């Protein structure tokens, strides 16, 4: 249930919250909001056991 | 440590603390009673024997 | 938010001189603000 932002274009500022669930472009190719090669979701969950 | 006296300084409503020419506080505005107390250092001087 | 009200004659709306803006309302929001827009009032016509 606990997720972190693995990927973002720039570092955040102090006391700023980012909740935008938009795709990140990790490569030269645009991703157009759809996952695929070199296009990953920014939010990943922790494996707490 | 100082003497608290009545003041004739027209503080603005937002303003609380005070200061002087050399950025040394000359007065304080008390929260409990909204009055301005001028702060003056206690009497002192040099002793020559 | 800082504000000031200054009566002006029939001249350039932004006048000369100094009118310092008193700290009016310091809102504890903590949100991201990058764009803004002004709100106007309109009266219904009834015609
Ligand atoms: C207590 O402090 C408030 C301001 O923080 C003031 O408005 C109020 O009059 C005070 N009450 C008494 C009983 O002094
Ligand atoms: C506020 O949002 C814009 C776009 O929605 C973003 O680019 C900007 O970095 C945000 N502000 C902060 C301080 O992160």
């Amino acid at each position: 249930n606990y997720l972190y932002r693995l990927f973002r274009k720039s570092k955040l500022k102090p006391f700023e919250r980012d909740i935008s669930t938009e795709i990140y472009q990790a490569g030269n190719k645009p991703c157009n909001g759809v996952a695929g090669p070199n296009c990953y979701s920014p939010l990943q969950s922790y494996g707490f056991r | 440590t100082g003497v608290l006296t009545e003041s004739n300084k027209k503080f603005l409503p937002f303003q609380q603390f005070g200061r002087d020419i050399a950025d040394t506080t000359d007065a304080v505005r008390d929260p409990q009673t909204l009055e301005i107390l001028d702060i003056t250092p206690c009497s002192f001087g040099g002793v020559s024997v | 938010i800082y504000s000031k009200h200054t009566p002006i004659n029939l001249e350039r709306d932004l006048p000369q001189g100094f009118s310092a803006l008193e700290p009016l309302v310091d809102l504890p929001i903590g949100i991201n603000i990058t764009r803004f827009q002004t709100l106007l009032a309109l009266h219904r016509s009834y015609l």
